[PDB]
RNA sequence: CCUUCUCAAACAUUCUGUUUGGUAGUGAGUGAUACUCUUUGGAGUUAACUUGAAAUUGCCUUAAA
């Protein structure tokens, strides 16, 4: 028995298993969003410096 | 934004104050709406049992904060010191993925796996944060389900622990049980035996069956910070065992499976190292 | 028409060489830095000069730092006239003890030292003290 | 931008870290040499904080102790000295947070002056060594199709054997007892170990784990100690109690 | 031994050349200097001898300074954490039966904090000529109050032992300062050939006491560092040369 | 939103529209290095909060209940001014050591004749930018003053230092600010205008 | 924009006695009396006094954004 090698993981299968009851949604993971560059400007307390 | 503003403002001690002046929402209310007739939150429990034996097993990381690592190994603790006291063990299943068990609950059935105690990756591709409130809920339906469990037979609960036995192995030993026959066979199996493990087989798994069956458990793990007086039998894997005791027994640690999964004490010559087990013999 | 040499003074401690240059050169190129101090000792003496290889540079950088206080000391900075040459300001380093004796022989040491008893007894009798011996 | 401020406040707390190397270093050779007529102590001391906090204090005696250094960020102003750097590199606790056992020696004990405000120091019980191997165990490779220049995980036990079986060690439960015993080639476990790296005491930035770390810095504050004497005992904190808030 | 009847002449000698008139007060300052082939091994060392003294040299001292400006006071310092413990009362009531009395106690915490700004930390170490500090923090000191407190011996910390058994027995302080005050006389070891003591004006000592004192210090010195030569002197008079040892320069 | 286009209009009046002297003299505030030290130095006195007032009520009346020297027994206490009719009265007795005052006081008003009145008694006084940060010291939403008439004497030299500081930088530095009324800045597409007619009139 | 060495031994039980070791400083300036050597090349020391930490030029990153 101490030869045995643990194959696969857990967190999967109990995610597989939450996904069977149909408790969760299940979808690719999201990624950061913004469909706009989100236009910078420089403060006038920056702009009127000389 | 309480706590933003205190802490913008300089003046951490009203933030301080602002922590100590609040309480986390409980879920208890929401765990008797949803499970009437407690047997009936019973059988539920299955989920709630490997959920919180699959997260007490990963190493601690971010969006863990390990808090809730050790409250799910102290109600895991808790759950299988309550089956070793009651016995209420009633088959075992070794697999790849754990090791299965099962036990009756007031007649109830019970699986649950238990993962194996080693290093595993996360895939951080799962949606942890679901996990993590199944994991709280689940939580407060087995802390309520061990109080019942506790107040109907009596014992006081949280059990007690003495801190130094959770600094040598942090084993099944702990949150030793008090008060404020046997289920024949099952219950009482290697009655009066006491066992001895070679380092190499698990000590968890194995030491809370013999414990639940009412067997002595000893471990040599137990010797490297510290009698074996009384040992009738000594569990070894190893290749080649160095010489053994002529009046000790030795056997593989197979043996114990196929014990309670038949309960019939079947010969100790069988499954003495070398010789190969037989494959599991599975009770399903 | 100011110099691109600039003076500056009230340096905290440990504002060596190496931080003035690592400094200033956010500001621009400068062709040399340097701070004054002891001769007898590595620390320094909380002044000394910089060059800026653009005149301007110096001037506008000047104008920040004129009144910046920094660890407690309120630094200045003045831009020098034309020229001013910037100077040797050696890098003083903390000079290593050296014994050089003894050398000549002993007994004429210890002869010196039975003549000069003497000697400074006729010396201060010469002062008119009544000292003796 | 360099913020002269800044640059100035590290370059004097690095000649002042660079100055107690140099006070530490002069007492190390000069009890090299065994000329303890001008030493300021005869003797190697240790210190053990404890839960205003009381304190005590007891002498190394030279006995070989079985520790667990645990890199630390700090002090916030001292740039890491080359030697103290050589001194880290050769315990491999870069990646701060990192942690690896040690035997304690009389050879090893100075190393540990120098670096001792850089890491937290003490004696890890042994769930505490359990639990730090079947957690984050990992193993180097060799050879071995998908490739060697690759960390792996500490799953497989028969690797053990492969790897350290030429020593009779066994499967890890066999490590966990040559470590906590302290026996024979404890440092070729040490070296095939992969010293673990334990998360930082907490993920935060928001306002409630704002609070939290300025929580944790205090304590650090109250524990840590920077005497620079060159003679203070080293601390040894209950490192159980640190690795249960970082595991 | 010195003669003791070399020592009488020259203190009468020093008592000619003060009697034959505040530049006085300068010039009123009695000294024994001292020769050695190497002071204090050729590095710099702040450390004091405790030189044995047959009378308490301080008294006269303060008894005069009650009368002058000078206004003269002992310092006393202690480990951080024991200022609270060590009440101004603690001393005074076991003080007064001697007489002499410490004008403040101050905390090692407070020289890092009040006492910074250089003005401001030589206003307040002028004030006293006779510093006495705890022997843990008084290694510490010269980060605190800088060098300038050592180039004085007035200034310069004096050791004491307020921990003979460990945790604050304040017997063992108050023994200490009371013997510190009474028969000691610090001096400082600096670099080089040249060493001098203060034995204090001339005018506070009996002559009998200068030469008794004198004599014990050139017991103590050649007993101790095999001193080359000794040489005693008023303030700018020329150095007297009483006394002095060839038998050292074979050594050399 | 129309309060939006208001307040952006109220700016835009203030910058196009020409000012007496007595008015925009703020806006001339002291450098953010000094401000941060003043800050800095300010924060050490900071106002108890109303948890310590009443911790030492608590302790003042366990100390009369049995210890004598009945509210005496506490330390000096040691807190920046802030009251803008403490602060005002605070001056021309003169126990103030320095004066703060906030740049953006919405009544500019009530602030105009504080730096003359401070030139007049002579007492320090600087116009650091925001009056929030003056407030959050002060344990206030907004307090538009600061001013220290005590301070202990280990912070005497920083004191001393920082007023140095402060009139280095603000009083030498600002003293143009009698005449060259502020406010002449045109606008940007006016601006354009003169410059190309300008260029247009005497180049090609 | 950091903050400084805040104790170590031996005889000894003395309600603390004795002995040893451990201590590199902001710099500049005024200036009196001298010592050692060293080979006139001059280096190390030796009462005294001023000061806003003052000053004109001596060949490792989750303490981020």
């Amino acid at each position: 028995l101490r030869k045995l090698k643990p194959e696969g993981n857990l967190l999967y299968d109990t995610v597989r298993k939450l996904q069977s009851s149909g408790k969760v949604e299940t979808r690719v993971p999201v990624r950061k969003g913004r469909k706009y560059k989100q236009k910078i400007t420089e403060k006038w307390t920056h702009k009127d410096f000389k | 934004r309480k706590l933003t503003r205190a802490l913008g403002r300089g003046e951490v001690s009203s933030a301080k104050r602002l922590e100590e002046n609040r309480d986390s929402y409980t879920l208890d209310h929401i765990i008797k709406e949803r499970y009437p007739s407690f047997p009936d939150a019973i059988r539920d429990i299955d989920d709630a049992l490997n959920m919180l034996f699959l997260f007490s097993n990963l190493p601690s990381t971010n969006q863990v904060s390990s808090k809730i690592i050790n409250d799910a190994q102290k109600i895991c603790n808790q759950w299988l010191a309550y089956v070793a006291k009651e016995r209420l063990v009633r088959k075992v299943f070794v697999s790849i993925k754990g090791v299965y068990y099962q036990a009756n609950i007031k007649g109830e059935e019970v699986r649950w796996l238990v993962p194996f105690k080693f290093p595993e990756n996360i895939p951080s591709d799962v949606d942890f944060r679901i996990m993590l409130t199944f994991l709280e809920f689940y939580s407060t339906l087995l802390h309520f389900v061990l109080y019942k469990l506790y107040t109907d037979s009596g014992l006081i609960y949280p059990p007690k622990l003495d801190l130094k036995k959770d600094k040598i192995i942090s084993g099944l030993s702990s949150y030793i049980l008090e008060s404020r026959k046997y289920d024949s066979p099952v219950a009482s199996l290697f009655s009066a035996f006491v066992f001895y493990v070679s380092r190499e087989v698990p000590i968890d798994i194995l030491e809370f069956l013999i414990l639940s069956c009412g067997g002595n458990v000893i471990s040599e793990a137990a010797m490297d910070q510290i009698d074996m007086s009384k040992v009738t039998h000594q569990i070894v894997d190893r290749p080649v065992l160095k010489n053994k005791v002529a009046g000790r027994t030795y056997i593989q640690p197979q043996w114990i499976f196929d014990c309670i999964n038949k309960g019939e004490l079947v010969p100790a010559n069988k499954y003495l190292p070398g010789e190969a087990l037989p494959p599991h013999l599975s009770p399903w | 028409e100011y110099s691109g040499i600039i003076y500056v003074s009230r340096l905290p401690h440990g504002f060596h060489e190496k931080e003035l240059s690592k400094y200033f050169a956010q500001f621009g190129d400068l062709k040399e830095v340097r701070l004054a101090r002891n001769k007898k000792t590595g620390n320094s003496r909380h002044y000394g000069f910089l060059e800026f290889v653009n005149k301007e540079d110096a001037m506008i950088a000047q104008e920040s730092m004129n009144n910046y206080l920094l660890m407690g000391h309120l630094l200045q900075v003045r831009v020098l006239p034309k020229g001013a040459k910037i100077e040797k300001l050696y890098k003083y380093k903390k000079r290593v003890l050296v014994e050089k004796g003894i050398t000549k022989p002993v007994k004429q040491l210890k002869d010196n030292m039975k003549q000069k008893h003497e000697e400074r007894i006729k010396k201060l009798a010469k002062s008119g003290i009544e000292f003796k011996w | 931008f360099v913020r002269a401020e800044s640059i100035v406040a590290k370059t004097l707390a690095t000649s002042r870290e660079k100055e107690r190397i140099k006070r530490v270093s002069i007492l190390e050779d000069k009890k090299a040499k065994n000329e303890t007529q001008h030493i300021a102590s005869g003797k190697d001391f240790i210190l053990k904080i404890t839960e205003g906090l009381i304190r005590e204090k007891t002498t190394y005696d030279g006995k070989p102790a079985l520790l667990f250094i645990v890199r630390v960020r700090g002090p916030l102003a001292v740039n890491i000295p080359n030697k103290a750097f050589k001194i880290l590199s050769l315990l491999r606790l870069v990646e701060t947070n990192t942690g690896v056992f040690v035997k304690l020696t009389k050879n090893v004990y100075p190393l540990l002056k120098v670096i001792a405000p850089y890491v937290v120091i003490g004696k890890p019980s042994l769930s505490s060594i359990r639990s730090l191997i079947q957690k984050r165990g990992r193993i180097i490779y060799k050879g071995e199709n998908e490739a060697e220049p690759h960390e792996i995980v500490l799953n497989d036990n028969n690797i053990v054997e492969e790897q350290l079986g030429d020593h009779g060690i066994i499967c890890v439960e066999d490590i966990i007892h040559e470590i906590a015993t302290m026996g024979e080639s404890f440092s070729v476990c040490n070296f095939f170990l992969q010293p673990f790296k334990l998360n930082r005491e907490v993920s935060g930035f928001g306002s409630l784990n704002r609070l939290r770390k300025i929580k944790q810095r205090e304590a650090e504050s109250r524990t840590r100690q920077f005497s620079n004497a060159a003679t203070a005992p080293v601390i040894e904190v209950d490192i159980d109690s640190l690795l249960a808030k970082l595991n | 031994a010195i003669p003791r009847e070399r020592v009488i002449k020259a203190v009468n000698e020093l008592i000619k050349f003060t009697s034959k008139p505040e530049e006085e007060l300068k010039k009123d300052l009695q000294l024994i200097v001292v020769n050695n082939k190497s002071f204090t091994g050729t590095s710099k060392s702040f450390k004091l001898k405790l030189l044995n003294v047959k009378h308490s040299f301080y008294k006269p001292w303060k008894e005069a300074s009650a009368t002058a400006v000078k206004d003269f006071k002992v310092l006393l310092i202690l480990k951080d954490s024991d200022i609270k413990k060590v009440s101004e009362d603690d001393l005074f009531d076991q003080l007064d039966s001697e007489g002499i009395k410490v004008d403040e106690i101050i905390c090692g915490k407070d020289l890092k904090t009040v006492y910074k700004a250089y003005e401001a930390r030589n206003a307040f170490i002028s004030q006293f000529s006779l510093i006495l500090a705890d022997d843990s923090i008084v290694t510490s000191l010269p980060k605190l109050m800088g060098g300038k407190a050592y180039n004085k011996v007035e200034t310069t910390p004096i050791s004491i032992r307020t921990h003979a058994n460990k945790e604050f027995s304040l017997t063992t302080l108050t023994n200490n300062i009371k013997k510190v005050y009474m028969n000691q006389l610090p001096v400082k070891l600096p670099r080089g050939t040249t060493l001098n003591v203060h034995l204090g004006n001339l005018e506070w000592l009996r002559p009998e006491e200068f030469v008794d004192n004198v004599e014990l210090i050139s017991e103590q010195l050649i007993k101790a560092y095999q001193i080359r030569s000794i040489f005693i002197k008023t303030n700018r008079s020329p150095v007297l040369p009483l006394y002095y040892n060839q038998d050292v320069l074979d050594e050399l | 939103p129309e309060y939006v286009r208001v307040q952006r209009q109220k700016k835009i009046l203030s910058i196009r529209l020409k000012v007496p002297p007595t008015i925009a003299q703020f806006q001339y505030t002291l450098d953010r290095n000094t401000a941060a030290e003043t800050f800095k130095l300010f924060n050490k006195y900071r106002p108890e909060t109303a948890a310590e007032k009443k911790e030492r009520l608590t302790k003042e009346a366990a100390a009369v209940a049995e210890g004598k020297s009945k509210q005496d027994a506490s330390p000096k206490p040691y807190a920046v001014k802030y009251g803008l009719n403490h602060v005002v009265a605070l001056i021309e007795n003169k126990k103030a050591k320095l004066v703060l005052i906030a740049n953006d006081v919405d009544p500019i008003e009530l602030v105009v004749f504080l730096p003359a009145l401070c030139k007049k008694m002579g007492v320090p006084y600087a116009i650091v930018k925001g009056k929030a940060r003056l407030g959050t010291l002060v344990n206030q939403k907004t307090s538009a003053v600061a001013a220290l008439t005590e301070v202990r004497a280990e912070d005497e030299a920083a004191l001393a230092k920082l007023v140095s500081t402060i009139d280095a930088n603000f009083a030498d530095k600002y003293d143009e600010v009698k005449k060259h009324w502020g406010g002449g800045i045109l606008g940007n597409k006016a601006q354009a205008k003169m410059d190309k007619r300008a260029k247009n009139s005497d180049s090609a």
